[PDB]
Formats: structure tokens, C-alpha cells, sequence
């Protein structure tokens, strides 16, 4: 079940930034060619997305063909979204609706709160003196995730 | 698909060895390697990447190369670095090592036979030892003949390595014969023709 | 630092499984590659491994006849070769590919390689039918110089350490590469130089050892 976790990391650069595992876009379809390591998405909770096939076939490749893909569309709420990744150089990405009240793109519930998951601080670097409150809302279904809040 | 060239260099301490390494389809520059392995040892890396220098590595070795040809170079021969050169490309292929070794002058080869032992007799089993000793280069050719007569199939030919304090080889070959086959033949003989000798040597003894 | 595990003999048929201790804390992102050289042919890259997420791609030659595994509990990474061969009676080594914090690899799943730095002190495995047995030791005796030897025959298990007058004698002593009989036992002879007049001078005695048949000897050398 862990052969669905993308694994394309090309830091040819020697940052060390895939350490965490060993230890204005909108929401779409994002090909695994350019993913390293898990895709979350926060729906109203925090989400393991794997990689899929495009009628939703989980494969266990660790997406490794061109039509491996992750699927962010199909978890959206029928409400607030968004997702994260790291992309194979590193850099952190977002899908979400645009902002105030608003949230943010891809976790951020609050411009200052972030739905905490277990790769967080590695998506998120500058969130770790971020402190946390527990919280347990309806927005049909009940849902209990952690905020990450400034 | 990484060819070597040449297969074998013998050079004299400061001089320039100059060891290619070619690919049939291009490398990507950023993975070649190079090493020096000694027997008994462990292999050790002198070149990573493309013309870096590993850490421990003197001043010497220098790599080189882009594109599909490479070059290890040593312009000071110290007497250490006779040891066999392997290339590698990473992602990963070797190819044949070239051997490195030491130019001396021809040495002609001290030679010396002996008879197999009478606690062998006795055992039914006889060999009888050739020996090229502290001679150089390694190349020879030792002839067996049994009662004047030139024998085949039966011997072996081991070789030691690079001697590091005179550069000089040694060479045995062994001749095996049964015990009834050797108290029926008379003239155990062991022909050396060496480069460094004007006649072939030949000594010998009789049974 | 890369240790390796003992000198292993086993039958053609049989497999064998062959460790390599890992120095490094940073054990889970370690790509590690075992590779070999035949004591005739050069070296060759079998393949490497990825102890976290249990990953390896091998070259096309031992594609299906050789498995890789590690475990980390233990930072040790194994190896394991089926249905040996004689072609496959060579020297085993290992050495660490890279580190896959810093790699910057771990394409697509499958491990790129990077510079082995480091490398471990290599395992001989002999694969052969012929059962271990002891060398038998006979004296071979004798201007110029004189040249007096050692003769050390039909040993199976080889490494063989010859020694001559109690390990005390180094200047000018020979012990040659094993040659394998087609019998398949192997077999090497010791030779030294002398003066030739040092030859009644003083007694001379070879000092032979086997490791894998628990075999030593001495054995005086005179005409
Ligand atoms: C990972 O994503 C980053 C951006 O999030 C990519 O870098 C961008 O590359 C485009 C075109 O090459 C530039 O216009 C942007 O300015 C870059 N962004 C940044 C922040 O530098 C990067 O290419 C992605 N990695 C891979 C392997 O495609």
C-alpha cells in the first residue's frame, strides 16, 4: 500500500530537502511525473492521496509511468479546498480557490491557520512556532483535524 | 559501454600515464568515475563527478574528459600508483581495467629446477618445479621435456605480482606426472626462452 | 565505514548471503551497491538498494538470478545470489552509492547511482563441487645464487599464508597465485633466493597455514 506514494525527487542541487521522510492555481489533475513524495489534500480534514490512474485505478508504481496521476478534483467537497505536494525540485505547491475570511490556497483554512498533517513541516517550513488547537465542526459530515494557526 | 585504452601501460616513476575512456553512446559527463584497485585491498576512488578530485587523493591524479571520451592523467609516476584503473560511469557500467606498471630494464630470469621429493614418491604422485626468479617483464615461455623429449598438457604457469621494491617478476611452472610414468624416463629437463637470455637457459637433472 | 562479512564456501547448487555493515546514522537514505570482478575478467555493477523503501534495479545480466535486501534493524544490508556458478566464484564487494538525503535521486521510484566513496573490504566466495581438504607440503631443494622452496599441493579451501623460519625471513621470498588443478583442488609452491653459499649455513623451514581446514605445518628444507 506504500507503492502508492509518488517518489520523482531530482535535487541535483544537494539541498537535502528529502530528509523529512527518511528521518493562485485552481484544483485539477496533476501528473505524478513531477511529484515527490506524498499529495495531501485538506477537504475539510487532511487526505493521503495516492497515485492513481485516471479512472481512478490505484496503481502501485510509485508513479512511475506518464499516466500516473494524482487526483485532487475527485476529492473536493460538494465548500472550501485545497491541496499540497512537494514537487520533485522541492518546491511546495498549492491548488486552491483565491482569497480576508477566505481561505487560503492549499491549507491554509485561515490566512494564519493550517490544517496540521504528517508531512506539514516539511511542506511548510516557517509554521513549526505555529501552536496548536483541536477543533470539531460540521461544515454534512462531522470532521476532526488539528489547526495550525500564526 | 565503456572501452579502455590501452589494456596494458608500463611506464617509469615521473612519467606521464595517459589512460583513455571511451563510450559507444555519450555519458552525461556528470557520471564518470575512476578507480584504483590493488590486490587484497579495496578498491578506492580518485575521480567523482566529472574532473573532481576525491578526498585523499594527491595532487597527481587529475581527471578529465567531456562528452563521450575520458582521461585519467598522473604526471608524477610515484611508485604506489602501479595499481589497475578502472573507469565507471553511474545511474552503471565498468569497463576492462587498464594495468599500470613499472618500465625497468630487461632483467634475464635466475633459473632454477627441482626434483620432486622422496616423501612425494612415496605418495604416488610426482611434480616437478621450474623456476624464473626476480626477472622482468612477465612474459616467458618455459618448455618441458622429459627424457629429450618435449612434453604437453601437463604443466601450469603461476605468475606473481609487480614486485614494489626491485620491479622485478618471478615465475614457476609445474610439470605433473605419475610415479610410474617418472621412474620410466630419464631426463627431466625445463627449457627457458626469455627475452633478457641470448641462448635459451635450460637447466635440468636426471632422475 | 563499510564492513563485510567472512569468507563463505558453499556448493554450486546452493545460494549464499553475504552482509555488509553500515557505519553512517542516516542509515533509511542509504543507496547501497554490491558489484564484483572475476579473477580473470573486470569489474561489473550488479546493483544497488534503498533500505527504507526496499527499492533495487540491476543491471540486465543478474536481472533474475540475484535478489538484494536490507534490513535496519541491524544497519546491515544483505546479499543473496541463487543457483551459483563457477562463472560466479569471484570477489564480492560494497560499497555505498550515496546517501539519499543528499543524493538528490530516487527517480521515479527506481535508485540513480552516484560515486561509491566508500568500500568494503570484499568477500571471496569459492564455488565448487570438490570437498575441503588439507595441503599437503613437500621440500623443494637445490657464482650464482641459490633457490630453495616450499611446495604446497591439493588444498581445497583456499586462502593459503605460507610463512618461512617462524615469520622471520621476508628478503627475497616468492609465494605464487594458486593454480587450480582439474581436479579442483588448488595448488601454489613458495620459493625463496639465498646466497648461494648461505645454503649449509643455517636450517630453513616453511611455515604454512590454512585458515578454512584449521591445517599449519613446518617442515625442514635441506638436500
Ligand atoms: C517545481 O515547481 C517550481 C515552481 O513551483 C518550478 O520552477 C518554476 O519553473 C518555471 C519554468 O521553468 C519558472 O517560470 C518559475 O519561475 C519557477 N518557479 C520557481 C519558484 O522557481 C520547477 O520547475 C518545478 N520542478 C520541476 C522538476 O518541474
Amino acid at each position: 500500500h506504500i507503492n502508492r506514494t509518488a517518489l520523482n525527487c531530482n535535487d541535483s542541487l544537494q539541498t537535502g530537502f528529502i530528509t523529512s521522510l527518511f528521518y493562485p492555481r485552481p484544483c485539477d489533475v496533476v501528473s505524478a511525473r513531477t511529484v515527490c513524495g506524498p499529495v495531501y489534500c485538506f477537504t475539510p480534514s487532511p487526505v493521503v492521496v495516492g497515485t492513481t490512474d485516471k479512472l481512478g485505478i490505484p496503481t502501485y508504481n510509485w508513479g512511475e509511468n506518464e499516466t500516473d496521476v494524482f487526483m485532487l478534483e475527485s476529492l473536493r467537497p460538494p465548500g472550501w479546498f485545497g491541496c499540497t505536494w512537494m514537487n520533485s525540485t522541492g518546491f511546495t505547491k498549492t491548488c486552491g480557490a483565491p482569497p480576508p475570511t477566505d481561505g487560503g490556497s492549499g491549507p491554509w483554512i485561515t490566512p494564519r491557520c493550517l490544517v496540521d498533517y504528517p508531512y506539514r513541516l516539511w511542506h511548510y517550513p516557517c509554521t513549526v512556532n505555529f501552536t496548536l488547537h483541536k477543533v470539531r465542526m460540521f461544515v454534512g459530515i462531522e470532521h476532526r483535524f488539528d489547526a495550525a494557526c500564526n | 559501454e565503456l572501452t579502455q585504452s590501452p589494456g596494458t601501460l608500463s611506464l617509469s616513476p615521473g612519467e606521464r600515464a595517459t589512460l583513455s575512456c571511451r563510450a559507444g553512446q555519450t555519458v552525461a559527463s556528470n557520471s564518470l568515475a575512476w578507480y584504483q584497485h590493488k590486490p587484497g585491498q579495496a578498491p578506492r576512488l580518485l575521480i567523482y563527478g566529472a574532473s573532481i578530485r576525491a578526498s585523499g587523493i594527491p595532487d597527481r591524479f587529475s581527471g578529465s574528459g567531456s562528452g563521450t571520451d575520458f582521461t585519467l592523467t598522473i604526471s608524477r609516476l610515484e611508485p604506489e600508483d602501479f595499481a589497475v584503473y578502472y573507469c565507471q560511469q553511474y545511474g552503471s557500467t565498468f569497463g576492462q581495467g587498464t594495468r599500470l606498471e613499472i618500465k625497468r630494464t630487461v632483467a634475464a630470469p635466475s633459473v632454477f629446477i627441482f626434483p620432486p621429493s622422496d616423501e612425494q614418491l612415496k605418495s604416488g604422485t610426482a611434480s616437478v618445479v621450474c623456476l624464473l626468479n626476480n626477472f622482468y617483464p612477465r612474459e616467458a615461455k618455459v618448455q618441458w621435456k622429459v627424457d629429450n623429449a618435449l612434453q604437453s598438457g601437463n604443466s601450469q604457469e603461476s605468475v606473481t605480482e609487480q614486485d614494489s621494491k626491485d620491479s622485478t617478476y618471478s615465475l614457476s611452472s609445474t610439470l605433473t606426472l605419475s610415479k610410474a610414468d617418472y621412474e620410466k624416463h630419464k631426463v627431466y629437463a625445463c627449457e627457458v626462452t626469455h627475452q633478457g637470455l641470448s641462448s635459451p637457459v635450460t637447466k635440468s637433472f636426471n632422475r | 565505514l563499510l564492513e563485510q562479512s567472512g569468507a563463505e564456501v558453499k556448493k554450486p547448487g546452493s545460494s549464499v548471503k553475504v552482509s555488509c555493515k553500515a557505519s553512517g546514522d542516516t542509515f533509511r537514505s542509504y543507496v547501497i551497491t554490491w558489484a564484483r570482478q572475476a579473477p580473470g575478467q573486470g569489474l561489473e555493477w550488479m546493483g544497488a538498494i534503498i533500505p527504507f523503501f526496499g527499492t533495487t534495479n540491476l543491471a540486465q545480466k543478474f536481472q533474475g538470478r540475484v535478489t538484494i535486501t536490507a534490513d535496519e534493524s541491524t544497519k546491515t544490508v544483505y546479499m543473496d545470489l541463487s543457483s551459483l556458478r563457477s562463472d560466479d566464484t569471484a570477489v564480492y564487494y560494497c560499497a555505498k552509492a550515496g546517501d539519499l538525503s543528499v543524493g538528490g535521486v530516487l527517480a521515479g521510484g527506481v535508485p540513480h547511482l552516484r560515486h561509491f566513496d566508500p568500500w568494503g573490504q570484499g568477500t571471496l566466495v569459492t564455488v565448487s563441487s570438490a570437498s575441503t581438504k588439507g595441503p599437503s607440503v613437500f621440500p623443494l631443494a637445490p657464482g650464482g645464487t641459490a633457490a630453495l622452496g616450499c611446495l604446497v599441493k591439493d588444498y581445497f579451501p583456499e586462502p593459503v599464508t605460507v610463512s618461512w623460519n617462524s615469520g622471520a625471513l621476508t628478503s627475497g621470498v616468492h609465494t605464487f597465485p594458486a593454480v587450480l588443478q582439474s581436479s579442483g583442488l588448488y595448488s601454489l609452491s613458495s620459493v625463496v633466493t639465498v646466497p648461494s653459499s648461505s645454503l649449509g649455513t643455517q636450517t630453513y623451514i616453511c611455515n604454512v597455514n590454512h585458515k578454512p581446514s584449521n591445517t599449519k605445518v613446518d617442515k625442514k628444507v635441506e638436500p
